């Protein structure tokens, strides 16, 4: 058809035009690291964690947002992409709080797992970290913004899926913060889903607070009965 | 203590004859030593 | 040197499982759903065979969680759904098979955010 | 390189043969073993006068468990459940919930001391030094039930042994 | 010909006797089968380390070392030099412990029973060494798959040297009691003779090989940690009987003392576990100041480290023979299969052949000379 | 097709022969087992138990499975002959300490949720 | 701050106490119920609130490597006081 | 002549050259009945011919020990009859034929 | 040891060695049970620069086993698994015990 | 400030350790 | 590769590969595959019918003479049609080398017993029969070796529950030790420790 031929680590694959590098890697069977990218949200390009090397290109490209071109060879395990991942995790973990034991997202954190898989095993940050004041957006979502990594996933979800434009970014530079800028409660019939999309423990469930750890829980796949959607 | 005895026999305790509520003239046991003297007696330190 | 006998394989009499742990259990063959707290997909690759949940009660002392079924923690891993079905069949367990759910391909476009005339234009980024 | 343990050849001259015969008839090696045992009788015994004297221990010694607390008086445990995740014997059971002031504290902390293998993994997984395995080893019991410790028992253990536990941690923490 | 059942380490033994001569010998084992290998599959690698202390429970750090070597081979990492030197030093100390236990319990079963006490004093001193380093008298869990858990305290090497410079006289006293005694000779000489071909075919290893004259030792042929560097001699018997294995074990105690001296002198400086915080946990201060170190501590103590898929068979020259582990890893943090090869299994299998045409009272001596501990035999 | 490798038999007739031989041996053994182990059961009860054990596997239609069960029963017989088992091992076949588990739907409904 | 149940049992810091009809109280007959007297919530409520003149203050629980992991606390909200997530100590900027 | 080879059960063989020659000749005769294209036959032919050359070209027995690189000519003889028995067994087995059958599709796939 | 001269002479004669030189009981020659703090040096990877983990990652360098002679797809000298083992030397410290 | 301090053998090493077998002959023909 | 990575030996890899060639060439009737891992472990995959022939050749050949049987075990992979994987580990003192021979089987197909080649295998094979239920033909005395007398089931199979089906206690009524269905005061806690985000890309499987 109108498919174009690209290479992932030297393996050929036929993809539709407009398909991004992340999706092309997905077809081969690789999951590119990500923090700001969600399939059902718009593309952001903020966290720079998906930076991958294209062969014969001097610059790394944001695989989440760059449409793939004919003839490209995506080097996902090259030295340059690995070094990019290490640097991005260094920056992500520089100002992050040492809250892993008290964080409700201990054993199910994308920051933790991706640090173990793609980042370095030590820090060279000899400064003092930052702390931002916590917000209150209702009795359902507990909010500890010191753990936020500014992926803006919650902002995009609220703007596009929930239809509620309460959440945003206030400030500039390192002093930018996610919130409502006023004492406001974020009420919607889909409010709790921002607990799921947040990769870090900045937004957690308030009723579920402190009660269990993910490795303990047994999972049972079942059906809803609260409404007729099922 | 007596530093001329070999290691193990160079420190000892004479238990009291009445601890909290029982007559301890004969019924002595090693759980009667308080933690600080427990640490000194079991040779975890040189400082009484 | 070869029997060339034709019959479905049934080893229930050799495994030593009690009678009521074969004809009363109902196993489930499924690809586990991705955890919604994380975006990784490495746990949704293989097929798992698990059993039906039985009663768990409270221990009168220490208030622990007591059970009376031995197969409460048995989870088996298979490459393909056919392998799992074959294992369950030869072991004599009635099973329910669920078909694998794959996230459909999606059309992502960064430029669509800054739309001239469509509603996809985002208010802020 | 290798050695021979039993590759000796007895000498067959008359003097050696007479020595062997005299050993056979007069039991020289038997008397020499008697002398060894006799010499060993006349030296000081190695027995210690338990319970008035104790065997030497170390700051690293593992013993009865305890739950520690800060100088203020607040317990250190924050229900991170790493001790329960790392326990090789599954002896720890933990349940937590937000306290009346929002603090992350346990409501259940049980150790089955008949399942514990006293490996110390729990005290080296804890990030806040809450669970420790203290110096006490003389806590034998007359019933099976008293060896199932709950949170009150472990907290009492900590408040009982805190002085020596803290001293041992001070002595040993620079090796960790 | 009658059938005797000597029931209740713990051993059951069914024998057909014609007079006093043993016509058939059949050991029934499984009285200490706890199911270690199946229980291991439900634990991570760190969680499964302590089982090896309990496997052969007279030589603990040797089992720890074998397991750590297998896991390191699958992980494609290597311990630091000081960790290897500490491993070899405590392995030789453990060899001393095991040989004392074996020889003195052999004598006790024969009926001597005095060297048992004489040398369990030294065994208690070595337990004190174990306790100082790890806080545990026997099940130390000190040797980990990345090095060793903790560094030596500042006075340990001096005490090890002080202990080890008098031990030769204790061995000499043991030899005075046992070596030349005619009753010991007549109990041990020409009893349980095994030929070199039968020893090789039956799967024997360790002293059981060298007692028959076979020149083999894994510390010399396939060295693992720092063994190639240290010089020692390998005692070789000539007759394949119990007396030659006795002499081999005593000379192994002496050579272990030699290696202990060398290890004490050649201790290097540096760190004790591999500087890779995705395998070995970071220090407490780093964990309490660094974000990466805290994340790695959390993940290593909750989930564990993933080991690349593959199967390996790693063997060491444990005091009782070749101790091996066949480890199969599926890429996760829990081992897929852990088979354990214990020399006691093969030796007890060969007991039936080795006790042919002997008195009923020689079965005791043969079981003693095999050095059978049923934790490793049954697992 | 579906060619498979024999263990002992070539068809089901030889498997039946082996089953009959094993039943012969077990029937011969029951009296000596009852007398030697000092069981409190009757030889009639032991032989009825042997019959019940043999009947449990009556629906097997595979010679490989059948002679594998025959090998297992022979192993058990050799255990009982050589007095490798004890009274406790032999007594287990009778479940004298287990409460009778009911079969009707109403009784099960009352005790708990277990079907 | 140990309390007492209407039946007479002591109330633990977790609030647990058997109700009147509960047979399990039989386990305490001729014996005692193991209760800690030092309640951590009351003991931490007695600590003073520190006053530091910075927007962000760091806490390690005291003792350095013998405390808890270091954390940083924002003190910009004047309505309340910043509380350490591990240690429970409270900090505050010098209002007025 | 030496005594006590050192391996229990391994006797001292006087006149070892003759026994080695006879055993290698028997090995070659049994090999002659193998198909010419079989790899086992050609490899064992090469090895046995080399060993016969070494034994025939060296009268001293110790120097023959260092040359043969097996040590203790007695166990060289032992390996000789082991190889002869293996040759007879292999002639009976006929393992040079093509593979009996391929394994199933994913019999040797790891992981899973 | 607090053993009289006569008892020492008797025990050394009965044993046949000098016993006070190597005693079985531990005395003041052992180390103190209270020691100075350690410093415990750090490992090789504690650098600040030129320390990227992708260059010192041992696990990620492990490879699947190399398949040789997949049945699914010259002079030819005979070969052995490894060169034959060398004979051991006879321990020129005590070749014979 | 402070330098490295860990368990190391003293300068020059430790004194020799006897390991050879020592069974003296009492002596009488 | 700085000091934290295990050193690599190319010479031994080449030698083991050459000997894999050699064994492959000599026995084409049975050998199905040959592999040499990165840590220099050589394993040969063969057909079940070649167990006696392959084992005899390794032991007796002048170039192999793997006279020692270090270990013999089995591995259970329920996803495979041939469920059980039989593993032989052999040691050669002459050339100071180790080899591995792998074979497959299922519940009802017996394997030829190698007690004739190695006297060591005898007890080993018994253990396999006790633990997995693999039958060995022509075994001198095949029976249970580790489990209790009368124990039903094979515990090391992957579908056997961890705590089994029965447990023992003492009954004063019948005045003897009895076995009853297993009930646990605290049930074993099953942990889901596996994480997403695959760790080793070199083992990534094709997406089929
Ligand atoms: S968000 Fe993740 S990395 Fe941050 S403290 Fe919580 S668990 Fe740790
Ligand atoms: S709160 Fe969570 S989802 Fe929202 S921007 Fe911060 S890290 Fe992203
Ligand atoms: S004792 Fe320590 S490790 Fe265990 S739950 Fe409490 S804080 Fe966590
Ligand atoms: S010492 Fe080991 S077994 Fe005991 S509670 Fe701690 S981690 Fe568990
Ligand atoms: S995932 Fe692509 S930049 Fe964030
Ligand atoms: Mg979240
Ligand atoms: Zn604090």
């Amino acid at each position: 058809s109108n498919l174009i031929e690209v290479f992932v680590d030297g393996q050929s694959v036929m993809v539709e035009p407009g398909t991004t590098v992340l999706q092309a890697c997905e077809k081969v069977g690789m999951q590119i690291p990500r923090f700001c990218y969600h399939e059902r949200l718009s593309v952001a390009g903020n966290c720079r964690m998906c930076l991958v090397e294209i062969e014969k290109a001097p610059k790394v490209v944001a695989a989440c947002a760059m449409p793939v071109m004919k003839g490209w060879n995506i080097l996902t395990n090259s030295e340059k992409s690995k070094k990019a991942r290490e640097g991005v995790m260094e920056f992500l973990l520089a100002n992050h709080p040492l809250d892993c034991p008290i964080c409700d997202q201990g054993g199910e954190c994308d920051l933790q797992d991706q640090s173990m898989m793609f980042g370095s095993d030590r820090s060279r940050f000899l400064e003092g970290k930052r702390a931002v004041e916590d917000k209150n957006i209702g009795p359902l979502v507990k909010t500890i913004m010191t753990r936020c990594i500014q992926c803006t996933r919650c902002i995009r979800f609220a703007s596009e899926i929930a239809g509620v434009d309460d959440l945003g970014t206030t400030g500039r530079g390192n002093d930018m913060q996610v919130g409502t800028y006023i004492e406001k409660m974020f009420m919607s019939e889909l409010s709790g889903n921002i607990i799921d999309i947040c990769p870090v423990g900045a937004l957690t469930s308030k009723p579920y607070a402190f009660t269990a750890r993910p490795w303990e829980t047994r999972k049972t796949e079942s059906i809803d009965v609260m409404d007729a959607v099922g | 203590e007596d530093n001329k005895q070999f290691f193990g026999r160079h420190r000892w305790v004479i238990y009291t004859t009445e601890m909290n509520g029982r007559d301890t003239f004969w019924d002595v046991d090693g759980s009667m030593v308080p933690p600080e003297w427990h640490r000194w007696l079991h040779c975890m330190t040189d400082d009484p | 040197q070869l029997i060339a006998v034709d019959e479905k394989l049934d080893i229930t009499t050799l495994t030593g499982v009690p009678e009521e742990h074969i004809k009363t259990r109902k196993v489930r063959i499924f690809v586990p759903a991705r955890n919604n707290m994380q975006s990784g997909v490495n746990n949704t690759k293989k097929w798992k065979m698990e059993f039906d949940t039985r009663e768990r009660w409270e221990n009168p002392l220490m208030g622990w969680s007591s059970t009376a079924d031995p197969l409460s923690n048995l989870v088996l891993t298979f490459s393909t759904k056919e392998d799992a079905v074959a294992f369950a069949e030869k072991n004599g367990w009635s099973f329910d098979v669920e078909e694998r759910k794959v996230p459909k391909p999606k059309s992502k476009s960064y430029g669509a955010n800054f739309s001239w005339n469509k509603r996809t234009r985002v208010s802020t980024k | 390189t290798y050695k021979f343990v039993n590759m000796r050849e007895p000498s067959m001259d008359m003097k050696s043969v007479t020595d062997r015969a005299a050993q056979t008839l007069l039991w020289t090696e038997l008397v020499r073993g008697l002398g060894m045992t006799l010499s060993y009788l006349f030296r000081e015994p190695a027995t210690i006068n338990y319970p008035f004297e104790k065997g030497p221990l170390s700051p690293r010694f593992r013993g009865e468990h305890a739950l520690r607390r800060y100088p203020s008086g607040e317990e250190r445990c924050i229900a991170c459940k790493l001790c329960e995740a790392v326990c090789p014997a599954q002896a720890i059971t933990i349940e937590a919930e937000p306290r009346a002031d929002g603090s992350r504290r346990t409501t259940r902390y049980d150790i089955d001391m008949t399942k514990c293998i006293y490996c110390g993994f729990c005290q080296e997984a804890c990030p806040v030094d809450a669970i420790v395995e203290g110096p006490n080893f003389e806590f034998s019991t007359e019933t099976h039930e008293e060896l199932l410790y709950n949170k009150e028992k472990l907290l009492n253990n900590g408040d009982k042994w805190e002085a020596e536990i803290a001293a041992n941690i001070q002595a040993d923490y620079l090796y960790r | 010909n009658l059938t005797l059942n000597f029931g209740p380490g713990v051993l059951r033994l069914v024998m057909e006797l014609s007079g006093e001569m043993v016509r058939k010998c059949d050991p029934h084992i499984g009285l200490l089968h706890r199911g270690t290998e199946k229980l291991i599959e439900y634990k991570t690698y760190l969680q499964a380390l302590p089982y090896f202390d309990r496997l052969d429970y007279v030589s603990m750090m040797c089992n720890e070392q074998a397991y750590s070597l297998a896991v390191e081979k699958l992980l494609n990492i290597q311990p630091p030099p000081r960790a290897q030197w500490i491993r070899v030093l405590f392995g030789e100390i453990t060899r001393l412990l095991n040989h004392i236990m074996a020889v003195t319990t052999h004598a006790l079963d024969i009926g001597a029973m005095t060297p048992f006490f004489w040398m369990f004093e030294e065994r208690e001193k070595m337990f004190e060494f174990y306790e100082r380093v790890s806080g545990a008298r026997m099940h130390a869990a000190y040797i980990r798959p990345g090095g060793v858990h903790q560094d030596l305290p500042l006075g340990l090497l001096d005490d090890i040297y002080e202990f080890s410079k008098n031990f030769s006289f204790r061995i000499d006293e043991l030899e005075e009691m046992l070596t030349n005694n005619r009753i010991w000779r007549n109990r041990t000489v020409d009893i349980g003779v095994v030929t070199a071909e039968d020893a090789l075919n039956y799967g024997f290893s360790g002293v059981m090989l060298r007692g028959s004259g076979i020149q083999w030792d894994l510390r010399k042929t396939q060295p693992y940690d720092v063994y190639d560097q240290v010089e020692f001699d390998v005692p070789i018997g000539s007759r394949g009987d119990c007396y030659d294995r006795y002499l081999c074990r005593v000379e192994e105690m002496r050579q272990s003392l030699r290696i202990i001296s060398q290890c004490l002198n050649k201790m290097p400086p540096g760190e004790i576990k591999v500087d890779d915080a995705k395998v070995s946990p970071p220090k407490r201060a780093e964990m309490k100041t660094s974000m990466e170190s805290l994340i790695h501590h959390f993940k290593l103590y909750t989930e564990g480290y993933q080991v690349p898929p593959g199967a390996t068979y790693t063997a060491i020259e444990a005091p009782k023979g070749e101790f091996g582990v066949y480890l199969v890893s599926d890429g996760s943090s829990r081992p897929y299969r852990c088979k354990i090869k214990a020399p006691g299994f093969a030796h007890l299998a060969g007991l039936d052949k080795m006790s042919k045409g002997h008195m009923l009272a020689d079965v005791v001596a043969i079981i003693g000379t095999q050095d059978i501990v049923f934790g490793e035999v049954d697992r | 097709g579906t060619s498979v490798k024999p263990i002992f038999s070539r068809d089901m007739n030889e498997a039946k022969r082996r089953v009959r031989e094993l039943y012969r041996a077990w029937y011969r053994e029951v009296p000596n087992t009852v007398h030697l182990f000092q069981l409190d059961i009757s030889v009639k009860q032991g032989r009825d138990k042997v019959r019940e054990m043999f009947m449990k596997n009556a629906h097997v239609t595979d010679p490989r499975v059948v002679d594998l069960l025959v090998i297992k029963g022979k192993m058990e017989l050799e255990e009982t002959i050589n007095v490798w088992k004890q009274r406790t091992h032999i007594m287990r076949f009778f479940h004298e300490t287990e409460a009778p588990r009911p079969t009707d739907f109403l009784s099960k409904f009352y005790v708990g949720h277990d079907p | 701050g140990v309390r007492t149940s209407p039946t007479g049992e002591k109330v633990t810091h977790t609030g647990q106490a058997y109700d009147d009809g509960d047979y399990r109280r039989v386990r305490f007959s001729d014996r005692q119920k193991e209760v800690n007297e030092n309640f951590a919530i009351d003991l931490i409520a007695e600590q003073p609130v520190s006053e530091v003149g910075s927007r962000v203050i760091s806490c390690d629980g005291g003792g350095g490597a013998l405390g808890h992991p270091r954390v940083y606390i924002n003190l910009d909200k004047e309505t309340k006081t910043g509380t350490c997530g591990y240690c429970g100590l409270q900090f505050r900027q010098p209002h007025h | 002549l030496k005594k006590t080879t050192g391996l229990v059960g391994l006797a001292v063989c006087e006149t070892p050259h003759e026994r080695l020659k006879i055993l290698y000749t028997k090995i070659l005769d049994v090999l002659g009945q193998i198909p010419k294209n079989a790899a086992y036959r050609k490899y064992t032919e090469q090895i046995t011919n080399e060993k016969l050359g070494m034994v025939k070209a060296e009268p001293d027995v110790k120097k023959l020990e260092e040359q043969l690189q097996g040590g203790q000519i007695e166990e060289v003889i032992l390996q000789a009859e082991n190889e002869l028995s293996l040759a007879r067994k292999m002639l009976r087995w006929k393992p040079w034929e093509p593979l009996v059958e391929e394994p199933p599709a994913n019999q040797w796939k790891w992981p899973i | 040891a607090s053993a009289t001269r006569v008892i020492q002479l008797l025990r050394n004669w009965a044993s046949g060695r000098d016993l006070q030189a190597k005693l079985q009981l531990r005395y003041q020659e052992i180390s103190k049970r209270t020691q100075p703090p350690p410093k415990l040096p750090v490992g090789p990877s504690h650098k600040l620069s030129n320390n990227y983990y992708c260059t010192r990652d041992g696990r990620r360098e492990a490879m699947p086993p190399s398949i040789v002679m997949s049945s699914q797809k010259t002079e030819k000298k005979a070969v052995t698994p490894a060169p034959p083992i060398k004979r051991w030397e006879l321990s020129k410290d005590q070749p014979y015990l | 400030a402070s330098k490295v301090k860990q368990d190391m053998p003293p300068p020059g090493g430790y004194g020799p350790i006897d390991y050879k077998r020592n069974l003296p002959r009492r002596g009488l023909s | 590769t700085r000091p934290t990575i295990r050193p690599r030996n190319d010479v031994v890899h080449k030698q083991l590969s050459a000997f894999g060639q050699y064994v492959a060439e000599i026995l084409p009737k049975y050998v199905q595959q040959v592999q040499v891992s990165c840590f220099n472990e050589l394993e040969i995959f063969i057909h079940p019918d070649g167990v006696i022939p392959v084992l005899t050749f390794l032991r007796d050949h002048t170039n192999a003479q793997f006279k020692s049987l270090a270990d013999l075990t089995a591995v259970d992979v329920p996803t495979r049609q041939n469920r059980f994987e039989i593993v032989y580990n052999l040691l050669s003192l002459r050339f100071n080398s180790r080899i591995r021979v792998k074979t497959y089987t299922d519940e009802l197909t017996p394997i030829e017993s190698s007690v004739t080649v190695y006297k060591a295998a005898n007890w080993y094979e018994r253990e396999i029969w006790d633990m997995f239920g693999v039958f060995f033909a022509n075994h001198p005395d095949l029976r249970r070796i580790l489990t209790d007398y009368g124990f039903e089931g094979h515990p090391f199979r992957k579908d056997f529950p961890l705590s089994g089906y029965v447990e023992l206690r003492y009954d004063d009524e019948v005045k003897r030790v009895v076995a009853e269905p297993v009930e646990l005061a605290q049930e074993f806690r099953k942990f889901d420790l596996n994480s997403p985000w695959e760790a080793f890309p070199a083992y990534r499987q094709p997406p089929e």
